[PDB]
């Protein structure tokens, strides 16, 4: 079967980040701003955190647009505890 | 942890089981081993 | 050579060793329904393959000829088995098992057309078992194509498509039943297919002509049977591992098999046009473009067809040359031993037996195996009395107890110098021994 | 079926075939197999006003009720369903003209389904031992 | 350009079928010299 | 060329299943020629 | 073929076109290797391909087989010998 496809023996980017107040500009330029050329295929860990013993679902948001600006549709998944909200709006995205 | 690697129009081998979940693939243009078994369509090629 | 004579190893003991080999005498007969694989069941196509001509009626042409040859061949090897088969008719297999110590019963199905199918041996049955695809296979596999099973068997799909393979024209079980009399013909009076002699005295006169003194071979008659029979028995236990035989009838089995797919696969295949289906091309395009694109079906379908023939007369060719060879050695290896060296399988061949295979016969040939050599001082000639040149028959001189004997080339055991075991010349050729006292 | 998952309902062979499918009203599960195709092996003699049919590995249940009814005689056979020749399989011929496989023949005086021995055994009634 | 190309296609795989016939009757021929040879190096050579 | 199906698929089956029925000649004469042969270890090509 | 000499093979544009020539599994170095195992195991003891017995003792039998006496043929063994071996040198020259 011929379809979009990973290319087998490439390597994974793991592109998530992690902080606690600080950002860094540094994280919002190039390798982490990635073409999107034809496609991606990811493989997310469920960083599965619990408080009072209660599991939650934790993992990065990924938006795929062009340009990022409101004259422009964005695309954005993020999850919410076990829902993926899937959007594609004009978003007016924050420089970080 | 967020893995990502591109996407490509790209020819692979897919076994499908009893059930029609695909348990095992190849990508055809990968390596020469990737050949063979995309030429004989088999994940585990005769001795040759 | 020391002095006139040389070293040579000569067998002090041996034992029979047998060895199988599968001739290829027959193959599935393939037929092809041209005009229902090209075209399958619609019109259009229909239409335009009867614009080519006689295409499909030369293709049916073709193969008729090549099958209607597989099954002439088949009756010249039944015809070659049955050559000269007489029989008693006081002869029951259910009571004469084995003469001369010799056991056949494995090798011997039922004698008469009372017993139906069940004239296969049980050597035969043990071959038959490990192939599902023999005649009787492939007519049960297309059997349950219509038996409401939810199983795809590939066999259904090629016949569905035209590609059916068609049983020859006498049965395993009838070609089976000609083996096994032709082997009973060689153990009972007449003994028309054993030189009209015993089974046992064939068997130790043509150990004898390998250079084995008569002696030995008839104080050892029990020896010599036990280890026939374990020859026997050891062909038989070599099917029940990786075996060369077993591999090559599963070999003509896997090709046909894979010539079958290969061609059911030619379907599939789109030739440069928008679908390899009839029936997309006929649910998308007009007329006019449909013409279009089933002519590239066609052609691409009817080129696959000619290809398919072109390799089926090869094949079948190198079949002819198979059955020729497997009724030759029937001839001069089972009815008789022809003076051939190694025609008859490899080594010092005593004697072949015939058993029936899918598509073909399996030949056991039982060969002279000297087991323990001793190494003796040998002379090719002597010259004795009046230089009276002598040479030994099938044999050597060799000095023994200080005295000149001659003893076979096969088997170490000095006996006295007689015109039994030996050529006379008037003159003694330069450089034979100096023997004036011999005779 | 149990292979069909939410977003499931067609079943393909790998040839890209349609063999199967869930219909999307009744959710029931059916399995498509290619309406039967064959051929009819017809042994015709030349003094004969008639052919003998022989529907290869086909019973006759199967040929009465989905092909074609005939009001020739029939008999099911080893190699499939017969018409118009009278099931003789006792009887043997050492020539045969119509060779239908598997040691069977079509022999014509009505047609007569016979087996076929080209070769016999020469027997003598000389002692054994 | 398709036109074009599949008319050079179909004109070269007639050609490697013509072949490939050609070829599998040359090595019929070649097995039954190669049987002959064998038949006169054990009737011929190894013995008379 | 790939839409055209197995075709260069079957040319290639068929010249490998030449060249393995010429192998499998060739080790059958080489079997013929040393079929039954026996020679000494004083055996020279200098001297003898 | 990735040489640098002008005189194109005919061979090597064959060979970048698809069709080549593969060796033979068995060497003809192996196969005259067989030959001449063959050849030798006639002449010297213990004679495996010439009945057993010695090379010129063969010839003799053999030409006595056809109608000749004993007598002449090994009163003339050295004629036989020479006629044989000029029989060889005959066929080698024949080559030229
Ligand atoms: C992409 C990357 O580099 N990501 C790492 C992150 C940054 O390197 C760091 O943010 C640098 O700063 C920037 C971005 O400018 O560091 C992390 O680890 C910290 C130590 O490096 C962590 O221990 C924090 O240490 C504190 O001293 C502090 O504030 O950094 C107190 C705070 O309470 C505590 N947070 C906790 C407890 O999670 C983090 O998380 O932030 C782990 C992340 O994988
Ligand atoms: C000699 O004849 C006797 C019969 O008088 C043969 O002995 C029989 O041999 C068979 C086969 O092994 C046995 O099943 C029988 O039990 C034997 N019967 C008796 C009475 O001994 C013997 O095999 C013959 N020997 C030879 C070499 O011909
Ligand atoms: C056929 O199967 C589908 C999928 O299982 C059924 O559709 C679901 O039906 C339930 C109950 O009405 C809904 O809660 C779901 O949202 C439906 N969709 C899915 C994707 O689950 C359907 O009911 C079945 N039967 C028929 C007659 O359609
Ligand atoms: C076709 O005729 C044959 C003739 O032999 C039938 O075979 C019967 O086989 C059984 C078991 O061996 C015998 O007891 C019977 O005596 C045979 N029948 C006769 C008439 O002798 C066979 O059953 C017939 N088949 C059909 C479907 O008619
Ligand atoms: C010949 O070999 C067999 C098997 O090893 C043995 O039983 C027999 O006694 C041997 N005979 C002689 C004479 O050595
Ligand atoms: C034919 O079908 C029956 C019932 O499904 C089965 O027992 C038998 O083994 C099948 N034989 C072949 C050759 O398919
Ligand atoms: C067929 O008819 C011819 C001419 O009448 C006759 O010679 C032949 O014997 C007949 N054979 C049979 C089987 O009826």
């Amino acid at each position: 079967f011929t379809g979009y496809f990973p290319k087998s023996g490439a390597n994974f980017r793991d592109l998530s980040l992690k902080g606690t107040t600080y950002l860094s500009t540094l994280w919002y330029q190039k390798p982490f701003l990635s073409d999107f050329n034809n496609g991606i295929f990811s493989r997310v860990k469920n960083t599965k955190l619990y408080v009072n013993k209660t599991l939650y679902s934790e993992f990065s948001t990924i938006v795929i647009g062009s340009v990022f600006i409101n004259n422009s549709y964005t695309i954005v998944v993020q999850p919410h505890n076990g829902v993926l909200e899937i959007t594609a709006c004009q978003y007016t995205m924050c420089e970080y | 942890q967020y893995w990502v690697t591109p996407l490509s129009k790209r020819q692979y081998l897919l076994k499908f089981d009893n059930r029609g979940v695909i348990t095992n693939a190849v990508d055809c243009s990968s390596s020469f081993f990737s050949e063979i078994q995309c030429k004989t369509k088999s994940l585990l090629p005769n001795t040759g | 050579s020391v002095g006139g004579l040389y070293e040579i190893k000569i067998p002090t003991n041996f034992t029979i060793v047998g060895q199988e080999e599968f001739i290829q005498t027959n193959s599935p007969k393939v037929t092809i329904d041209c005009s229902l694989f090209v075209c399958s069941n619609y019109a259009a196509c229909h239409d335009l393959l009867s614009e080519y001509g006689t295409f499909c009626d030369n293709i049916n042409s073709i193969l008729d000829e090549v099958n209607g040859l597989l099954d002439t061949t088949q009756l010249h090897v039944a015809d070659t088995l049955m050559q000269g088969v007489t029989l008693s008719s006081n002869l029951n297999t259910n009571l004469h098992f084995d003469v001369d110590n010799i056991n056949f019963k494995s090798l011997v199905g039922c004698l008469g057309p009372h017993c139906g199918s069940s004239s296969r041996s049980f050597f035969e049955d043990l071959l038959f078992d490990k192939v599902k695809l023999s005649d009787v296979g492939f007519v049960e596999a297309y059997n349950n194509c219509t038996g409401g099973s939810e199983i795809r068997d590939l066999l259904c799909v090629q016949s569905f498509n035209g590609i059916k393979v068609l049983p020859p024209i006498l049965s395993e079980s009838q070609i089976s039943g000609y083996t096994t009399a032709a082997t009973v013909a060689a153990m009972f009076p007449p003994w028309s297919a054993a030189a009209g002699i015993p089974f046992s005295l064939n068997v130790q006169y043509r150990i004898n002509g390998l250079g084995v003194t008569m002696d030995v071979l008839n104080k050892n008659q029990k020896l010599i049977a036990t280890a026939f029979n374990n020859a026997l028995l050891s062909i038989q236990n070599g099917f029940s591992a990786p075996n060369s035989a077993l591999a090559k009838i599963q070999s003509v089995v896997n090709s046909n098999a894979q010539a079958l797919n290969s061609l059911l696969q030619q379907l599939f295949n789109k030739f440069g046009a928008i679908s390899s289906s009839l029936q997309e091309i006929l649910s998308r395009l007009d007329p006019p473009e449909a013409q279009v694109q089933i002519d590239r079906l066609i052609n691409g379908r009817l080129t696959a067809l000619n290809a398919y023939v072109s390799q089926q007369l090869s094949d079948i060719s190198l079949v002819k040359f198979g059955a020729a060879l497997a009724m030759e050695k029937v001839n001069e290896c089972v009815k008789s031993q022809s003076p051939r060296i190694n025609f008859c399988g490899n080594g010092n061949h005593i004697l072949s037996l015939v058993q029936n295979a899918p598509y073909g016969l399996l030949f056991m040939h039982f060969s002279y195996k000297p087991i323990s050599f001793k190494t003796v001082l040998v002379s090719p000639g002597l010259c004795i009395s009046g230089d009276v040149g002598i040479a030994p028959k099938q044999g050597y001189f060799i000095k023994h107890n200080d005295h000149w004997m001659f003893t076979g080339s096969s088997y170490y055991y000095p006996e006295p110098i007689s015109d039994k075991n030996v050529v006379f010349m008037n003159t003694c050729s330069v450089n034979f021994t100096k023997a004036p006292l011999v005779y | 079926a149990v292979y069909y998952n939410s977003w499931q309902n067609l079943l393909y062979d790998s040839n890209g075939n349609i063999i199967g499918f869930k219909d999307f009203v009744t959710n029931k599960t059916y399995n498509i197999f290619p309406c039967y195709a064959g051929r009819v092996s017809a042994a015709f003699h030349q003094n004969a006003s008639s052919l003998a049919l022989l529907y290869r590995n086909l019973k006759c249940s199967y040929v009465l009720n989905n092909i074609s009814l005939t009001t020739q005689p029939y008999f099911d056979s080893y190699l499939g369903c017969v018409f118009n020749a009278d099931n003789l399989t006792d009887y043997s011929v050492s020539s045969c003209a119509l060779r239908m496989g598997s040691g069977f023949c079509v022999d014509y005086n009505s047609y007569r389904f016979v087996t076929f021995e080209p070769f016999n055994v020469s027997f003598v009634n000389d002692s054994i031992e």
